[PDB]
């Protein structure tokens, strides 16, 4: 999964183009920019440092290194502590960052994700809460790394 | 032994042990001990001094050291150090030792008017007004009112198909009834070929995966005409008992978004209150405490080959190391903050409260409850990570009693 899409017309980055590809609802695009380009926007208001490396390091921070998938060896049900590397990770954030913005309160959605990648700049928020939290229970369910694939 | 402080640079201090004369040979003798209870030459137990350094040659000095500087930890123990002590110089001479260790005790903080910050809230009763409205509007919706149609399908009504698929052969696989609602021009797959179609319509569309062709047959089987239910007294009823009023069902649904609220914003305002301490915060740190971690930080990413990214996004490797320089420092100021201020306030937690956040990671982590005790009780590392943030969020809690909230009416 990821490949090399070309990057948005503004910023020459291949990373915004696959965020502004996340936030995409159904294949409405040139929404989503107004969107990504404007919680840009926001960002440099409540930072006044450039926002395109901000969100770099933000993601960054978010990029998990392991996780846990299910398994079934005989019975069913059997938790798999695997590391994450490549375009998985990269993705993963991302998938979470745009995905923990949109499951919340507040009123908009450039609002909201401007919310999260200054807080995950920050190392914190909902975003990053995933990152460690699987990244807990991976010295949790130690001792079925053999059943690893 | 004697200790005298050479240096001190702010929480940066170096220490100097010297020791020699006898305790030099105190040592001399546990090191002879524990090295008799060790490997054996071509020479049990009776083994002198001479032996030793005229064979295992120089290794003798290191392990005599060993027993010396033992001799310090008990001098720092009652000192909270941001670093393990590190020795700088070490050696001994036959008569007199002399050990050199940097000790770097916890920077000293100036904190500054927690009223001076300013965190960011949304007017609660403005935005559950806007929730409500929203909720109801879903809640329609979903007890969408339709009858039976003989027009075609165009948009806005529901049509409700039974999608078939074949093999490239004919071998039917799947058989499966979906429904639509007509979204007003719509480009959505299947749906826009359903639209403008009338009860009993079939439209094939024909797939190659892989090299195998797959045809999918789509049925229209009916055709309802929405129209959504007025928001009265009787939406309440449609929504199962308890509630016979509409105004009792907005109050449960505010009552249910309230409830989210106190929650998630609650939640940021902490946040941002601690995005922000360094600007009221003020430390007195060494430069190379700092530089330290660093290091210890830039080194701990190349073990997972995560510097290389990283470092290859910005200008040159020596402006990352310099944003990663205050980004530390800011951290740490914080962390401080916190940490002190819990002291100054009394604020703890205790064993048993240190379970209660423990119950609440169980579903999350997909465990059983007692698993986390388990490994909590059992473990001093996720025992401590976890107790801290605990800690945290409760010196956060406090302060932002202090902090001007500031009030921000929705945009959406």
């Amino acid at each position: 999964m990821g490949r090399q899409i070309p990057p948005d017309p503004v910023f020459g980055d291949v990373l915004v183009a696959k965020l502004i590809n996340r936030v995409m609802w159904d294949g409405k695009k040139t929404i989503a920019q107004k969107i990504v380009y404007g919680a840009f926007d926001i960002i440099r208001e409540k930072t006044k440092k450039d926002p395109l490396e901000v969100f770099r390091q933000a993601v960054e921070n978010v990029k998990p290194v392991l996780e846990v998938r299910p398994r079934r060896v005989g019975g069913a049900t059997y938790q798999v502590p695997i590391e994450v590397q490549e375009p998985r990770r990269t993705s993963l954030a991302l998938r979470w960052i745009v995905e923990a913005a949109r499951a919340k309160k507040g009123r908009p959605m450039k609002e909201k994700l401007a919310e999260e990648i200054i807080a995950a700049y920050n190392n914190t928020g909902t975003a990053i809460k995933k990152k460690e939290d699987t990244h807990r229970m991976a010295e949790a369910n130690r001792a079925f790394a053999h059943y690893r694939w | 032994m004697e200790v005298k402080e050479l240096e001190r640079d702010k929480n940066r201090v170096v220490l100097e042990y010297v020791f020699g004369a006898e305790e030099i040979a105190q040592a001399e003798d546990k090191a002879v001990r524990y090295l008799n209870q060790r490997v054996e030459i071509p020479g049990k137990g009776r083994i002198p001094k001479n032996v030793l350094k005229m064979k295992l040659g120089e290794e003798f000095q290191e392990y005599t050291l060993d027993f010396l500087m033992d001799l310090i930890p008990d001098t720092l123990k009652d000192r909270k150090l941001i670093l393990s002590p590190i020795v700088t110089e070490r050696e001994l001479k036959d008569v007199t030792a002399r050990v050199v260790v940097e000790v770097h005790e916890e920077p000293e903080v100036r904190i500054g008017d927690i009223s001076k910050i300013e965190v960011e809230k949304v007017d609660e009763e403005k935005v559950l007004e806007k929730y409500v409205e929203r909720r109801i509007e879903d809640l329609r919706e979903s007890h969408a009112l339709l009858e039976p149609k003989e027009g075609p399908a165009e948009a806005g009504d529901l049509v409700r198909v039974n999608m078939e698929v074949y093999n490239e052969e004919g071998k039917k696989l799947t058989s499966r009834e979906y429904e639509y609602v007509i979204s007003e021009d719509e480009d959505r797959p299947f749906v826009k070929d359903l639209v403008g179609k009338k009860k009993g319509d079939v439209v094939e569309i024909e797939r190659e995966y892989e090299g195998k062709k797959y045809t999918y047959k789509l049925e229209v089987e009916e055709v309802y005409k929405r129209t959504l239910p007025e928001i009265g007294d009787e939406l309440a009823k449609s929504v199962n008992n308890e509630f016979e009023t509409l105004e009792q069902l907005k109050e449960s649904l505010k009552k249910e978004g309230k409830e989210i609220y106190d929650v998630e914003m609650k939640e940021s305002m902490r946040e941002q209150l601690l995005e922000k301490l360094p600007e009221i915060v003020e430390i007195e740190i060494s430069d190379r405490t700092l530089e330290i971690l660093v290091n210890e930080a830039i080194n701990r990413l190349k073990r997972e080959g995560r510097y290389e990214q990283i470092v290859s996004s910005y200008e040159s490797e020596e402006k990352f190391r310099e944003e990663l320089k205050e980004r530390i420092l800011d951290d740490i100021k914080r962390d401080r903050v916190i940490e002190v201020l819990a002291q100054e306030k009394g604020i703890s937690v205790n064993d048993e409260e240190l379970e209660k956040e423990a119950e609440e990671l169980a579903p999350f982590w997909g465990i059983s409850p007692d698993r986390a005790k388990s490994l909590v009780k059992a473990r001093q590392d996720l025992r401590e990570e976890l107790r801290w943030a605990i800690l945290k969020r409760k010196v956060l809690d406090l302060l932002l009693q202090e902090v001007k909230v500031k009030v921000v009416e929705p945009k959406g």
